[PDB]
């Protein structure tokens, strides 16, 4: 599962058999990384209108 | 069913007779108005490619 975003630390406890998380949109801002079993949320890179 | 319209109100028309009020209520009601919506903007680069 690839993308671009900023990952920090994360208060949603996953399920163990959960991977990815998704929002009420299907877009993935809740990750686990597969090394040590952590959740974090994927924030977008601040895009903006100049 | 098959609805009904309204109450049937038979007027009591003659060519001599009126109807004239003896009070008054002060009604307030409510209209609703849309004004404006959410203002969107989408990145259409973004949007179709990331
Ligand atoms: C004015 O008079 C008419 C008749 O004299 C009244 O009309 C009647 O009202 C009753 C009440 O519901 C009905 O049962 C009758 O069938 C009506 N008759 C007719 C011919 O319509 C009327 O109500 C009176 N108006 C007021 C404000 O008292
Ligand atoms: C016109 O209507 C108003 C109410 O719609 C009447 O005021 C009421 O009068 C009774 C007895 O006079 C009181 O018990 C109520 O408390 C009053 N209501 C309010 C809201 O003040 C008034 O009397 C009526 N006038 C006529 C000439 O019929
Ligand atoms: C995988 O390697 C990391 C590296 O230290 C270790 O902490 C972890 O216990 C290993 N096993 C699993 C199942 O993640």
């Amino acid at each position: 599962l690839t993308g671009t975003g900023v990952l920090t630390e994360s208060n949603k406890k996953f399920l163990p058999f959960q991977q990815f998380g998704r929002d009420i949109a299907d877009t993935t801002d809740a990750v686990r990384d597969p090394q040590t079993l952590e959740i974090l949320d994927i924030t977008p890179c601040s895009f903006g209108g100049v | 069913y098959t609805m009904s319209l309204g109450a049937e109100n038979s007027v009591a028309y003659s060519n001599n007779s009126i109807a004239i009020p003896t009070n008054f209520t002060i009604s307030v009601t409510t209209e609703i108005l849309p004004v404006s919506m959410t203002k969107t903007s989408v990145d259409c680069t973004m949007y179709i490619c990331g």
